[PDB]
């Protein structure tokens, strides 16, 4: 009975029972350090001309330089094609599991 | 594909000729280092033996986060298992005191039946 | 999503771990021969009476 | 130039430390397997002995009587 | 802390940038601080 | 990706110990039996022989591409600096 003489057993059995690193770590208690909210926003009028030219100038000077299309999609469908030789090899490994764990219980049926 | 070590995708993977297995370089010279043999097979294997804002500020931070939360949360799961399997090996050998228990019931009453007939 | 997510859990999560406990093969195995024995001899016994 | 390699070196720790405690993660809760299968597989082992048990005392009892 | 390291590699590439952009409008100047001669 | 001996997708990819290369099973195995060599290097190989990261990796590119925009101007610098100085 998978409702009866589990529950019956289990009594049973429970009779028996009744007879017998440091900063990760403390983050982990649920707060991200803050990083360099600065560059962002700045201000004109507002203080500090670094953050002009020591934030704002030269990032974005990289950034241009940075932001590319020269080669576009085909590297990123290059690497596309990579995952699906990647996800194919996992499957396989899921046959070869299944093929042998059902093996192993067809001995025990007989 | 990946590393056998961090979980990573390498950029320079490196396989042991002791046991069949890809890792990423800094990881498996690390390894070595630290105590010379293979981490997976413990076989003897020497290092000749192989063959700016968001990124400053929303990104990396992200990445201490994901980590940290991440190993925390995995020592809490560690726990659990040490904490029960326990639970698992005592209701096991209660379990087995009841086997015994009956195995002593079972055919001294199915001898007493045998016993019954004369 | 597919992979280090739904084929890395039935993996890792599930067939290896059956595949290992799927066997039960070891101590059963081994269990019969008792179970038999015990019902070999209780047989030779009533046989006698 | 330095900053970039302490991090470095701080993560190939991380990785080191990620995967000892991985080994122990699934080595550990593998035994939880193999336990919780030969308990239930063990628990019907009982329910098996009970009503034999309970057979030969009805048959005696009703014997014994007569 | 390792908190603060990570503003600490901030700060370093906030000041290289800048190092990097003061030196290179003093090139462009002496071009005509020469042109001009 | 590629099996390094017929230029195909290896459906059964084995990496052999002596010359680290990803190879079909079906063609290396042949190989092996030819001769016990690794195709590359012609080292001797049996068959039983066969069998965060990358944000701070982006980090080196990043500085080491900017480490030779400065030598753009400190080399111009010096050439500039002398059609100064003589004239």
């Amino acid at each position: 009975i998978p409702d009866g003489y589990k529950n019956e057993i289990d009594q049973l059995v429970k009779k028996e029972f009744a007879n017998i690193t440091l900063f990760l770590e403390e983050y982990r208690r649920k707060y991200p350090r803050i990083d360099t909210s600065r560059y962002i926003p700045n201000e004109s009028s507002e203080v500090s001309l670094l953050g002009i030219v020591d934030s704002y100038l030269k990032h974005q000077e990289i950034v241009l330089d940075t932001l590319l299309p020269q080669t576009v999609s085909n590297q990123w469908r290059i690497n596309n094609d990579y995952i699906r030789q990647t996800c194919t090899i996992v499957e396989e490994m899921n046959i070869q599991q299944r093929k042998q764990i059902n093996d192993l219980e067809i001995y025990r049926k007989r | 594909m990946l590393c056998a070590i961090s979980g990573k995708v390498p950029r320079r993977p490196v396989l042991s000729p002791k046991s069949r297995t890809i890792f990423e370089k800094s990881l498996l010279e690390q390894y070595v280092k630290d105590t010379g043999n293979d981490p997976i097979t413990n076989e003897p294997l020497s290092i000749e033996e192989i063959v700016s804002i968001p990124n400053l500020l929303t990104s990396l931070q992200n990445e201490w986060d994901a980590i940290m939360l991440e190993n925390f949360k995995l020592r809490s799961t560690l726990d659990s298992l040490t904490k029960k399997l326990s639970t698992v090996m005592y209701e096991r050998d209660a379990a087995k005191l009841v086997a015994a228990q009956l195995l002593m019931e079972k055919n001294e009453d199915s001898k007493d039946l045998p016993k019954s007939s004369q | 999503s597919t992979l280090c997510h739904h084929s890395l859990p039935a993996l890792i999560e599930g067939q290896r771990k059956y595949y290992a406990d799927y066997y039960a093969y070891r101590q059963e195995i081994r269990s019969l021969e008792g179970r038999r024995k015990r019902l070999q001899a209780m047989l030779n016994s009533s046989s006698s009476i | 130039p330095n900053l970039l390699t302490s991090l470095q070196n701080e993560w190939d720790a991380i990785m080191l430390e990620n995967f000892k405690l991985r080994s122990t993660l699934d080595s550990l809760t593998k035994k939880l397997s193999t336990v919780m299968y030969e308990r239930d597989a063990a628990k019907l082992v009982a329910a098996q002995l009970l009503m034999e048990k309970n057979e030969d005392s009805k048959d005696l009892p009703k014997s014994s009587q007569q």
